[PDB]
Protein backbone atom coordinates (compact mmCIF):
# COMPACT_ATOMS: atom_id res chain seq x y z
CA UNK A 1 0.00 0.00 0.00
CA UNK A 2 1.22 3.19 -0.93
CA UNK A 3 0.28 7.03 0.13
CA UNK A 4 0.49 9.90 -1.86
CA UNK A 5 2.74 12.99 -0.29
CA UNK A 6 0.97 16.26 0.70
CA UNK A 7 2.83 18.89 -0.16
CA UNK A 8 3.47 22.33 1.40
CA UNK A 9 5.64 25.16 -0.01
CA UNK A 10 6.34 28.43 2.20
CA UNK A 11 8.75 30.30 4.04
CA UNK A 12 9.65 29.90 7.67
CA UNK A 13 8.80 33.98 8.64
CA UNK A 14 6.82 36.34 6.65
CA UNK A 15 8.68 37.13 3.48
CA UNK A 16 9.85 40.23 2.93
CA UNK A 17 12.23 41.66 -0.12
CA UNK A 18 15.51 41.63 0.94
CA UNK A 19 15.65 39.74 4.01
CA UNK A 20 16.84 36.71 4.48
CA UNK A 21 14.79 33.51 5.34
CA UNK A 22 14.56 30.06 4.94
CA UNK A 23 12.26 27.82 2.13
CA UNK A 24 10.98 25.18 2.98
CA UNK A 25 9.19 22.63 1.61
CA UNK A 26 7.48 19.97 4.03
CA UNK A 27 6.25 16.47 2.40
CA UNK A 28 3.98 14.23 4.34
CA UNK A 29 1.39 11.53 4.78
CA UNK A 30 4.03 9.36 1.94
CA UNK A 31 4.88 5.65 1.79
CA UNK A 32 7.39 4.41 1.17
CA UNK A 33 10.16 6.59 2.46
CA UNK A 34 11.96 6.92 -0.93
CA UNK A 35 10.95 10.54 -1.86
CA UNK A 36 12.43 13.25 -4.35
CA UNK A 37 12.40 16.80 -3.42
CA UNK A 38 14.22 19.66 -5.20
CA UNK A 39 13.83 23.09 -4.42
CA UNK A 40 14.29 25.28 -7.22
CA UNK A 41 15.24 29.33 -8.06
CA UNK A 42 14.04 30.28 -11.36
CA UNK A 43 13.43 26.97 -12.61
CA UNK A 44 16.91 25.85 -11.47
CA UNK A 45 18.01 23.48 -8.34
CA UNK A 46 19.50 24.34 -5.32
CA UNK A 47 22.83 22.84 -4.16
CA UNK A 48 22.10 24.20 -0.44
CA UNK A 49 19.33 22.16 0.73
CA UNK A 50 18.71 20.67 4.08
CA UNK A 51 16.26 17.87 5.04
CA UNK A 52 15.31 16.88 8.52
CA UNK A 53 15.29 13.23 9.88
CA UNK A 54 13.01 10.61 8.69
CA UNK A 55 10.41 10.42 10.70
CA UNK A 56 6.48 8.90 10.35
CA UNK A 57 3.00 9.62 11.85
CA UNK A 58 0.79 7.50 13.92
CA UNK A 59 -0.42 5.92 10.59
CA UNK A 60 3.26 4.90 9.17
CA UNK A 61 3.02 7.59 6.77
CA UNK A 62 6.62 9.28 6.27
CA UNK A 63 7.21 13.47 6.90
CA UNK A 64 10.27 15.63 5.59
CA UNK A 65 11.39 19.04 5.85
CA UNK A 66 13.32 20.41 3.24
CA UNK A 67 14.74 24.10 3.96
CA UNK A 68 17.01 26.30 2.57
CA UNK A 69 18.19 29.44 3.11
CA UNK A 70 17.48 32.23 0.71
CA UNK A 71 16.54 36.06 0.23
CA UNK A 72 13.74 36.47 -1.48
CA UNK A 73 12.84 38.83 -4.37
CA UNK A 74 9.79 40.81 -6.17
CA UNK A 75 11.14 38.88 -9.58
CA UNK A 76 12.51 35.71 -8.27
CA UNK A 77 9.88 33.00 -8.49
CA UNK A 78 10.53 29.97 -6.11
CA UNK A 79 9.40 26.20 -5.98
CA UNK A 80 9.10 22.38 -5.10
CA UNK A 81 9.43 19.68 -7.63
CA UNK A 82 8.27 16.60 -5.58
CA UNK A 83 9.03 12.72 -7.31
CA UNK A 84 7.63 9.73 -5.43
CA UNK A 85 6.43 6.46 -6.56
CA UNK A 86 2.50 7.39 -6.41
CA UNK A 87 2.74 10.04 -9.19
CA UNK A 88 2.99 9.71 -12.96
CA UNK A 89 5.17 12.44 -13.20
CA UNK A 90 7.00 15.24 -10.19
CA UNK A 91 4.84 17.66 -9.00
CA UNK A 92 6.09 20.88 -9.29
CA UNK A 93 4.74 23.34 -6.36
CA UNK A 94 5.25 27.39 -6.73
CA UNK A 95 5.72 28.90 -3.86
CA UNK A 96 3.36 31.81 -2.64
CA UNK A 97 4.10 34.58 -0.53
CA UNK B 1 0.69 16.39 29.38
CA UNK B 2 4.48 14.84 28.10
CA UNK B 3 5.48 12.16 26.25
CA UNK B 4 8.80 11.18 24.90
CA UNK B 5 8.24 9.33 21.51
CA UNK B 6 10.59 6.90 18.95
CA UNK B 7 10.28 6.78 15.49
CA UNK B 8 12.59 3.58 14.03
CA UNK B 9 12.82 3.18 9.69
CA UNK B 10 14.48 0.41 7.87
CA UNK B 11 14.65 0.42 4.66
CA UNK B 12 15.82 -2.85 2.59
CA UNK B 13 23.20 -3.17 4.13
CA UNK B 14 19.83 -1.75 4.94
CA UNK B 15 18.56 2.31 5.72
CA UNK B 16 18.65 2.73 8.95
CA UNK B 17 17.15 5.78 10.50
CA UNK B 18 16.12 6.35 14.44
CA UNK B 19 14.37 9.71 15.70
CA UNK B 20 13.82 10.47 19.43
CA UNK B 21 11.18 13.65 20.34
CA UNK B 22 10.00 14.63 23.54
CA UNK B 23 6.41 16.43 23.00
CA UNK B 24 7.11 17.91 19.53
CA UNK B 25 10.54 18.67 19.65
CA UNK B 26 12.92 16.30 18.68
CA UNK B 27 16.12 15.16 20.76
CA UNK B 28 18.08 12.68 18.85
CA UNK B 29 19.42 11.04 15.17
CA UNK B 30 20.97 8.18 14.03
CA UNK B 31 21.81 8.07 10.64
CA UNK B 32 23.47 4.80 8.74
CA UNK B 33 23.73 6.95 5.35
CA UNK B 34 26.11 9.35 7.67
CA UNK B 35 29.67 10.11 7.39
CA UNK B 36 30.04 8.24 11.08
CA UNK B 37 26.63 7.36 12.13
CA UNK B 38 26.37 7.65 15.90
CA UNK B 39 23.31 8.73 18.28
CA UNK B 40 23.37 13.26 17.89
CA UNK B 41 21.73 15.37 19.88
CA UNK B 42 19.12 17.56 17.98
CA UNK B 43 18.23 19.40 21.29
CA UNK B 44 20.63 21.65 23.39
CA UNK B 45 19.00 20.19 26.99
CA UNK B 46 20.50 16.49 25.99
CA UNK B 47 24.03 18.24 24.84
CA UNK B 48 25.45 18.43 27.82
CA UNK B 49 24.96 14.40 28.85
CA UNK B 50 27.86 13.11 29.58
CA UNK B 51 29.89 10.55 26.73
CA UNK B 52 29.00 7.67 28.64
CA UNK B 53 25.20 8.49 28.03
CA UNK B 54 25.90 8.94 23.96
CA UNK B 55 28.53 6.12 23.24
CA UNK B 56 25.39 3.90 24.90
CA UNK B 57 22.67 5.66 22.72
CA UNK B 58 25.51 4.57 19.93
CA UNK B 59 25.76 1.49 20.16
CA UNK B 60 21.62 0.91 20.91
CA UNK B 61 21.14 2.02 17.41
CA UNK B 62 24.17 0.32 16.09
CA UNK B 63 23.22 -3.17 17.32
CA UNK B 64 19.66 -1.76 16.46
CA UNK B 65 20.61 -1.55 13.23
CA UNK B 66 22.36 -5.10 12.72
CA UNK B 67 19.30 -6.62 14.30
CA UNK B 68 16.93 -4.84 11.66
CA UNK B 69 18.79 -5.74 8.45
CA UNK B 70 18.27 -10.09 9.83
CA UNK B 71 14.85 -9.11 10.46
CA UNK B 72 14.07 -7.48 7.19
CA UNK B 73 15.77 -10.77 6.00
CA UNK B 74 13.41 -13.11 8.47
CA UNK B 75 10.89 -11.01 7.50
CA UNK B 76 11.34 -11.60 3.63
CA UNK B 77 11.31 -15.34 4.54
CA UNK B 78 7.69 -15.41 6.00
CA UNK B 79 5.74 -13.69 3.19
CA UNK B 80 8.40 -15.29 0.09
CA UNK B 81 8.77 -12.02 -0.94
CA UNK B 82 11.47 -11.45 -3.30
CA UNK B 83 15.25 -10.67 -2.47
CA UNK B 84 15.12 -7.70 -5.18
CA UNK B 85 12.19 -5.85 -4.05
CA UNK B 86 12.03 -2.96 -0.87
CA UNK B 87 10.99 -3.28 2.00
CA UNK B 88 10.21 -1.47 5.34
CA UNK B 89 10.59 -1.95 8.83
CA UNK B 90 8.86 0.66 11.24
CA UNK B 91 8.97 0.55 14.91
CA UNK B 92 7.25 3.05 17.05
CA UNK B 93 7.29 3.11 20.96
CA UNK B 94 7.26 5.34 23.74
CA UNK B 95 5.81 6.56 27.31
CA UNK B 96 3.02 9.37 27.73
CA UNK B 97 3.02 11.62 31.58
CA UNK B 98 -0.45 14.65 35.17
CA UNK B 99 0.97 13.64 37.98
CA UNK B 100 4.46 12.80 36.45
CA UNK B 101 4.06 8.99 36.32
CA UNK B 102 3.37 6.80 33.31
CA UNK B 103 0.11 7.12 31.88
CA UNK B 104 0.34 4.67 28.95
CA UNK B 105 3.31 2.99 27.30
CA UNK B 106 2.98 1.72 23.59
CA UNK B 107 5.38 -0.45 21.49
CA UNK B 108 3.73 -0.82 17.42
CA UNK B 109 5.39 -2.10 14.65
CA UNK B 110 4.97 -1.94 10.86
CA UNK B 111 6.31 -4.11 7.78
CA UNK B 112 5.77 -2.57 4.58
CA UNK B 113 3.72 0.46 6.69
CA UNK B 114 0.96 -2.00 7.32
CA UNK B 115 0.43 -2.99 11.02
CA UNK B 116 2.30 -5.99 11.96
CA UNK B 117 2.45 -6.54 16.10
CA UNK B 118 1.86 -4.34 18.78
CA UNK B 119 2.56 -4.55 22.49
CA UNK B 120 -0.73 -4.68 24.32
CA UNK B 121 -2.34 -2.23 26.74
CA UNK B 122 -1.55 -4.93 29.75
CA UNK B 123 2.01 -4.41 28.51
CA UNK B 124 2.17 -8.16 29.02
CA UNK B 125 0.66 -9.57 25.71
CA UNK B 126 1.08 -9.42 22.21
CA UNK B 127 -1.28 -9.18 19.37
CA UNK B 128 -0.70 -10.26 15.61
CA UNK B 129 -1.68 -8.71 12.43
CA UNK B 130 -0.81 -12.25 10.68
CA UNK B 131 0.48 -15.45 10.32
CA UNK B 132 3.88 -14.31 9.93
CA UNK B 133 3.92 -11.92 12.89
CA UNK B 134 2.57 -14.72 14.84
CA UNK B 135 6.30 -15.93 14.80
CA UNK B 136 7.72 -13.26 15.79
CA UNK B 137 5.34 -13.13 18.49
CA UNK B 138 6.20 -16.39 19.24
CA UNK B 139 9.86 -15.57 18.90
CA UNK B 140 9.24 -12.62 21.59
CA UNK B 141 7.06 -14.62 23.96
CA UNK B 142 10.17 -16.95 24.20
CA UNK B 143 12.02 -14.72 25.11
CA UNK B 144 9.83 -12.38 27.34
CA UNK B 145 10.78 -9.54 25.99
CA UNK B 146 7.42 -7.97 27.32
CA UNK B 147 9.08 -8.17 30.69
CA UNK B 148 11.70 -5.79 29.49
CA UNK B 149 9.24 -3.96 28.51
CA UNK B 150 7.76 -3.05 31.28
CA UNK B 151 10.77 -2.58 32.83
CA UNK B 152 11.75 0.21 29.87
CA UNK B 153 8.19 1.72 29.58
CA UNK B 154 7.10 1.43 32.70
CA UNK B 155 10.87 2.79 34.85
CA UNK B 156 13.20 3.85 32.32
CA UNK B 157 10.85 5.70 29.84
CA UNK B 158 9.26 7.99 32.86
CA UNK B 159 12.32 8.56 34.94
CA UNK B 160 14.35 9.60 31.91
CA UNK B 161 11.81 11.58 30.90
CA UNK B 162 11.48 13.08 33.63
CA UNK B 163 14.98 14.19 33.53
CA UNK B 164 14.51 15.58 29.82
CA UNK B 165 11.76 17.66 31.22
CA UNK B 166 13.81 19.32 34.08
CA UNK B 167 17.13 20.36 32.15
CA UNK B 168 15.16 21.74 29.20
CA UNK B 169 12.42 23.69 30.91
CA UNK B 170 12.73 26.78 29.34
CA UNK B 171 11.93 25.52 26.34
CA UNK B 172 9.94 22.08 26.52
CA UNK B 173 8.11 23.28 29.48
CA UNK B 174 7.17 27.06 27.75
CA UNK B 175 4.20 27.63 25.16
CA UNK B 176 4.76 30.42 22.80
CA UNK B 177 1.26 31.63 21.32
CA UNK B 178 0.51 31.95 17.88
CA UNK B 179 0.99 35.26 15.59
CA UNK B 180 -2.05 35.70 14.07
CA UNK B 181 -3.59 37.50 10.97
CA UNK B 182 -6.19 37.43 7.96
CA UNK B 183 -5.47 37.83 4.79
CA UNK B 184 -7.71 38.13 1.82
CA UNK B 185 -7.81 37.12 -1.39
CA UNK B 186 -10.23 37.79 -4.54
CA UNK B 187 -11.37 34.92 -6.50
CA UNK B 188 -15.03 36.07 -7.29
CA UNK B 189 -10.96 33.58 0.42
CA UNK B 190 -10.02 34.82 3.96
CA UNK B 191 -7.18 33.06 5.24
CA UNK B 192 -6.58 33.25 9.30
CA UNK B 193 -3.17 32.34 9.75
CA UNK B 194 -1.11 31.24 13.40
CA UNK B 195 2.69 31.15 13.00
CA UNK B 196 5.27 30.31 15.42
CA UNK B 197 3.51 28.59 18.21
CA UNK B 198 4.24 25.66 20.20
CA UNK B 199 3.35 22.78 21.16
CA UNK B 200 1.38 21.97 17.88
CA UNK B 201 -1.90 21.47 18.61
CA UNK B 202 -4.04 24.71 17.95
CA UNK B 203 -7.28 24.89 16.39
CA UNK B 204 -8.62 27.00 13.85
CA UNK B 205 -12.02 27.56 13.09
CA UNK B 206 -13.81 29.91 10.51
CA UNK B 207 -17.83 31.41 12.39
CA UNK B 208 -19.79 33.14 10.60
CA UNK B 209 -22.37 34.95 13.02
CA UNK B 210 -17.88 22.67 7.60
CA UNK B 211 -16.52 24.67 4.78
CA UNK B 212 -13.48 25.73 6.23
CA UNK B 213 -9.99 24.36 4.28
CA UNK B 214 -7.69 23.52 6.91
CA UNK B 215 -4.13 22.50 6.20
CA UNK B 216 -1.78 19.98 8.02
CA UNK B 217 0.20 21.49 10.79
CA UNK B 218 3.50 22.27 9.18
CA UNK B 219 7.20 22.90 10.96
CA UNK B 220 8.90 26.55 10.73
CA UNK B 221 12.15 24.50 10.80
CA UNK B 222 12.95 26.52 14.22
CA UNK B 223 11.14 24.19 16.42
CA UNK B 224 7.70 26.57 15.86
CA UNK B 225 4.62 25.71 13.86
CA UNK B 226 2.33 27.14 11.26
CA UNK B 227 -1.30 26.47 10.31
CA UNK B 228 -3.59 28.12 8.46
CA UNK B 229 -7.56 27.76 7.39
CA UNK B 230 -8.93 29.54 4.85
CA UNK B 231 -12.55 29.86 3.99
CA UNK B 232 -14.85 31.45 1.07
CA UNK B 233 -17.30 33.87 1.58
CA UNK B 234 -19.63 36.35 -1.04
CA UNK B 235 -18.16 39.66 -1.84
CA UNK B 236 -19.57 42.17 0.63
CA UNK B 237 -20.00 39.90 3.42
CA UNK B 238 -16.30 39.48 4.98
CA UNK B 239 -17.27 41.37 7.88
CA UNK B 240 -19.11 38.59 9.12
CA UNK B 241 -17.02 36.06 9.42
CA UNK B 242 -14.53 35.64 12.88
CA UNK B 243 -11.35 33.37 12.58
CA UNK B 244 -11.03 32.10 16.48
CA UNK B 245 -7.92 30.37 17.67
CA UNK B 246 -6.99 28.30 20.59
CA UNK B 247 -3.48 27.34 22.38
CA UNK B 248 -1.91 26.95 25.10
CA UNK B 249 -0.01 29.58 24.94
CA UNK B 250 -3.21 31.84 24.52
CA UNK B 251 -3.56 33.15 27.95
CA UNK B 252 -7.42 33.66 26.23
CA UNK B 253 -8.84 32.56 22.83
CA UNK B 254 -8.12 34.70 20.18
CA UNK B 255 -11.23 36.10 17.86
CA UNK B 256 -9.93 37.88 14.35
CA UNK B 257 -12.13 39.53 11.84
CA UNK B 258 -10.81 40.75 8.61
CA UNK C 1 17.25 7.37 26.14
CA UNK C 2 16.43 4.86 23.61
CA UNK C 3 14.97 1.12 24.24
CA UNK C 4 17.56 -1.28 24.40
CA UNK C 5 18.70 -3.91 21.48
CA UNK C 6 15.09 -5.62 21.11
CA UNK C 7 15.15 -9.20 19.68
CA UNK C 8 14.67 -9.54 15.72
CA UNK C 9 11.38 -10.23 14.45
Amino acid sequence: IQRTPKIQVYSRHPAENGKSNFLNCYVSGFHPSDIEVDLLKNGERIEKVEHSDLSFSGDWSFYLLYYTEFTPTEKDEYACRVNHVTLSQPKIVKWDR
Amino acid sequence: SHSMRYFYTAVSEPRFIAVGYVDDTQFVRFDSDAASPRGEPRAPWVEQEGPEYWDRETQKYKRQAQADRVSLRNLRGYYNQSEAGSHTLQWMYGCDLPDGRLLRGYDQSAYDGKDYIALNEDLRSWTAADTAAQITQRKWEAAREAEQWRAYLEGTCVEWLRRYLENGKETLQRAEHPKTHVTHHPVSTLRCWALGFYPAEITLTWQRDQDTELVETRPAGDGTFQKWAAVVVPSGEEQRYTCHVQHEGLPEPLTLRW
Amino acid sequence: MARELHPEY
